[PDB]
């Protein structure tokens, strides 16, 4: 199982060569290499039986991380005002982290979570970063709120899911107001256009059964044109004047590559003709694996070429790996197994370098020398989950899903903004519903694919690629909105 | 001491509106007296949709405390357009924001909206500002994306001259001279030389580009940026790898290699050699180097190189 995933401790750690050419980049890289490698030297090898005397233990400090999240879950200091427009993310990072850590919230606290988020819902559609009387709707807190309701909510009258169901038409209309002709979405009224919006919108639209042809028009082209020469994806593409050509507007970045790969994947389950426009799957996989750092930097991921490793990219880049791998697999089958990244090294980065030092505040962090935060706690753990478990999109599971789908059950169809913006007829809508639902539930944990570095006490729960919530949350949630319970 | 807005006669007619959190909210923030008071009045102003000078001033107060407040930025831009305010003055205020370290997606997007609306005949001074902004912060993702948009938007209006494009390439070359490992500058080079609609792509132009890439590789052989650019260049223009192979071959053991602290082999030089074998239909020889990458020369990616090897065998 570990033949092609060597431990950081079993490899030679050497600096990135200078070639006698110093630069600001190399100065920063060498400094980071020192910070990480020294911590690895101070810490016992997680894989060892005789955990050597005097060295720091690298076990996942689950209770310390639970405390870190608990301490700021009910009250945040005034300095957190910089995140006042992002409070649904603070909810998401906490409740998803607790899910991964296997810590249950009581019903009273869950009810508080549901109540807090519902007040972020505006009647005109979508969630904002704060109460509806304070902030306008935005695609990003819409994703964070919807996912948090999947995690902490339920199907009772105080469970929040009922409220999401009633809001389906208005959320769809908000999505349509965000739409631009070139296939991009603004994140909010008068807001920026980027692929994070596309990802967030596509997740929510998939989960709530509000996908239509008019919502998706050109969306595939916008995403596909974000792919750079490096193989990863930038934030946006520019349409040169329907457009004569589309050009990527920046560097391949881990965050935007995650969003683009995931957006594309969600689009592949919509049965529209000549849709979605293809991406270069092999180039995206290549770019993904190349971002895994050298042994000296602990085998964590960086977000772009010649920048620094960072614990949060364990999710953004690492979590993109199974998606890219499946896309490559589908392309090869369209013409006609060892791990594709170092699953062990990534876990070692998390355990050794990304955890706060023991006996302190707890939480996980960007890198040694950086304060832990909720965002890094969530994304470190999400990445750790992807490395620990072998998540695959299973064609036979999708087939099973197709066989059990009940098309006579469902919530009322969304009314399109444009008269011809909907599905051609009921049969094609039901076929689409089936495909979207069946593929969303296609991710399975491979038997025998589990690798828990440091022993089974380090095991956390299995997050779903593309969605980033536990499968046990995803299933009943999406089943509720598709009436497949 | 702070004077509450409920005590100010300029605000006497406005009834503040409290944040509607509901009962016992999770993740509440202990807002400062100033911030809470400002938002209470912003909630009131925005609810009644007041477009006034005091409303404009209030939005500036808020974004200074929270530069990421997207709702307040949206309202501010509405105020600027409704009141027909000087958009040039607002640009200068944004310059002050950057100097005072107030930054986010929102400030850069605000700049974009201002420049879109101003729509200057010559955007040279804004280009210059961006260059100066990048010097102390040479990899700022948002700044690089904004530079792309600026040239892209204004080029469609036919407002970028050939001289202007020329000096941009000059500037890009200097950024790469200062730090050849600046991947952001490599990305800018790709726009200027390959992807932009007006890019010069004759046969000798592609020849010049190959000379530049190879010289960059020979200067810094372990520079992943240079290798990725090389690979992307050859792929985009469907150019064979074999004829260029003599320049890369030494790193596996047109400008040629000349450097101290250059341990061989370079992993991406091996990938090049492997892909050049696949080009020649030599699948066994390609598998052999992938195996070497997997087991000896790039073991972090052991599983990936094995995948590539199994694709041949
Ligand atoms: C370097 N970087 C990696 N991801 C991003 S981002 O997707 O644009 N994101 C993260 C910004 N970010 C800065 C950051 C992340 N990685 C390293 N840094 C310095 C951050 C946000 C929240 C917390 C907490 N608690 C701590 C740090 C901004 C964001 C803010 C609120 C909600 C969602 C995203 C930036
Ligand atoms: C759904 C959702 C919200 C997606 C998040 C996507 C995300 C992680 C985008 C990255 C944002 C980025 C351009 C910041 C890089 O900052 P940096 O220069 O400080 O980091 P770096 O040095 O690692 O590149
Ligand atoms: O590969 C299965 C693996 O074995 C377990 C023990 O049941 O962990 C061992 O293997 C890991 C990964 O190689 C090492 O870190 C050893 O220290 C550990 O004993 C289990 O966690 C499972 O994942
Ligand atoms: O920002 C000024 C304001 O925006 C408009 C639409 O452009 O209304 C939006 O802004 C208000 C106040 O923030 C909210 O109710 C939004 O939901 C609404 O879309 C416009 O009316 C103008 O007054
Ligand atoms: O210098 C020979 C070189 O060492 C190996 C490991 O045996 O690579 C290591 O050293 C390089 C520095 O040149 C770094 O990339 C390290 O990350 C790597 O572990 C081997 O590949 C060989 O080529
Ligand atoms: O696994 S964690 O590190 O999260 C939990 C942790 O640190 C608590 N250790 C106490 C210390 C006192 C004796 C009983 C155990
Ligand atoms: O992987 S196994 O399940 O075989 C063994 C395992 O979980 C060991 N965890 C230790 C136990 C003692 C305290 C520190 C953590
Ligand atoms: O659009 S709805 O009718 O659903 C609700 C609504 O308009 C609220 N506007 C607030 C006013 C204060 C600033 C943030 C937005
Ligand atoms: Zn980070």
């Amino acid at each position: 199982a570990t033949e092609f995933t060597p431990s950081v401790y079993s490899l030679v750690s050497k600096p990135l060569p200078s070639n006698s050419r110093p630069s600001a980049t190399l100065d920063e890289q060498a400094e980071t290499e020192d910070l990480i490698s020294q911590l690895f030297d101070l810490t016992a090898d997680p894989n060892a039986l005789v955990s050597e005397h005097g060295k720091r233990y690298s076990g996942l400090r689950k209770q310390e991380h639970t405390q870190f999240l608990a301490s700021s879950f009910f009250q945040l200091p005034g300095k957190f005002v910089s995140l006042d427009a992002s409070r649904p993310w603070l909810v998401f990072w906490t409740v998803h982290s607790l899910d991964l850590l296997g810590v249950a919230l009581d019903q009273g606290t869950k009810d508080r979570v549901v109540s807090t988020l519902l007040h972020f819902l505006s009647p005109k559609g979508g969630f904002g970063g704060g109460p509806a009387n304070s902030q306008i709707p935005h695609l990003l807190p819409t994703y964070a709120s919807v996912c948090s309701l999947a995690i902490a909510g339920n199907d009772s009258s105080t469970g929040g899911w009922k409220d999401l169901a009633a809001a389906r038409q208005s959320i769809y209309e908000f999505f349509m107001r965000c739409k631009r002709p070139d296939g991009g979405f603004v994140v909010c009224e008068g807001g920026e256009v980027d692929v994070r919006g596309t990802y967030c919108l596509l997740v929510v639209a998939t989960l709530l059964d509000i996908i239509t042809p008019e919502l998706l028009h050109n969306v595939d082209k916008f995403v596909s044109a974000c792919q750079t020469y490096e193989g990863g994806f930038a934030c946006a593409s520019f349409p040169f004047p329907e457009p004569s050509c589309r050009v990527s507007m920046a560097e391949a970045h881990g965050g935007y590559t995650s969003c683009s790969l995931n957006s594309h994947f969600l689009l592949t389950s919509v049965p529209l003709p000549s849709f979605p426009l293809s991406i270069d799957a092999n180039a995206a996989l290549r770019w993904t694996v190349l971002q895994q750092g050298e042994p000296i930097e602990g085998g964590g991921f960086r977000g772009r070429t010649n920048k620094l490793v960072d614990g949060c990219y364990s999710w953004w880049v690492g979590g993109g790996a199974p998606v890219a791998e499946e896309l490559v697999r589908r392309e090869k089958s369209r013409k006609v197994i060892p791990p594709i990244f170092n699953r062990v090294a990534l876990q070692e980065f998390t355990l050794v370098a990304a955890q706060q030092d023991p006996g302190s505040t707890g939480g996980l962090r960007d890198k040694p020398g950086k304060r832990p935060d909720q965002y890094h706690t969530c994304n470190n753990l999400s990445g750790l989950s992807i490395a620990q478990h072998k998540m695959s999109h299973s064609p036979s599971t999708v087939s099973s899903n197709r066989l059990k789908f009940d098309a006579s059950k469902g919530l009322p169809a969304v009314k399109p903004v444009a008269p011809g913006g909907g599905w051609k007829n009921e049969d094609e809508r039901q076929n689409a519903r089936r495909e979207i639902w069946a593929n969303a539930l296609g991710w399975i944990e491979e038997e025998g694919g589990e690798i828990i570095v440091g022993g089974k006490d380090n095991r956390i729960n299995t997050t779903t690629p593309v969605f980033n919530i536990l499968g046990l949350r995803l299933k009943p949630f999406i089943n509720y909105f598709y009436c497949q319970e | 001491t702070y004077i509450p807005m409920s005590q100010r006669r300029s605000w006497a007619d406005v009834k503040p509106i409290m944040q509607d959190d509901g009962p016992n909210p999770v993740v509440p923030i202990m807002y400062s007296e100033e911030y809470k008071d400002a938002m209470d009045y912003f909630r009131a102003i925005a609810a009644k949709e007041e477009k006034s000078e005091r409303a404009l001033e209030l939005t500036e107060i808020i974004v200074r405390m929270n530069p990421a407040h997207y709702t307040v930025w949206q309202y501010r831009f509405s105020l600027l357009t409704s009141l027909n305010k000087s958009l040039e003055d607002e640009l200068r205020l944004m310059n002050e924001f950057a100097v005072q370290n107030l930054k986010s997606y929102q400030v850069w997007h605000h700049r974009l909206l201002l420049l879109d609306r101003i729509s200057p005949q010559d955007p040279v001074s804004e280009i210059e500002y961006i260059h100066g902004s990048l010097l102390p912060d040479p990899k700022n993702y948002h700044t690089w994306a904004y530079l792309h948009w600026l040239y892209s938007h204004f080029s469609t209006l036919g407002r970028i001259s050939e001289a202007q494009w020329g000096s941009e390439l000059d500037w890009c070359n200097e950024m790469l001279r200062v730090d050849g490992r600046n991947n952001s500058a490599w990305g800018w080079r790709w726009y200027l030389r390959v992807s932009r609609p007006g890019a010069e792509t004759s046969s000798r132009s592609l020849q010049d580009e190959l000379i530049y890439i190879l010289k960059s590789i020979h200067l810094i052989p372990h520079n992943v940026s240079a290798w990725n650019y090389l690979r992307g260049f050859l792929k985009h223009f469907s150019l064979p790898l074999v004829p260029i192979l003599p320049a890369i071959l030494p790193y596996t053991a047109f400008p040629m290699p000349s450097p101290e602290d250059t341990p061989l082999p370079v992993p991406l030089a091996l990938e090049y050699l492997a892909d050049s074998f696949i080009e020649q239909n030599r699948v066994d020889d390609a598998a052999k180097v992938f195996e070497k990458l997997s087991s000896e020369y790039d073991q972090m990616r052991a599983g990936y190189w094995e995948f590539r090897r199994r694709e041949c065998a």
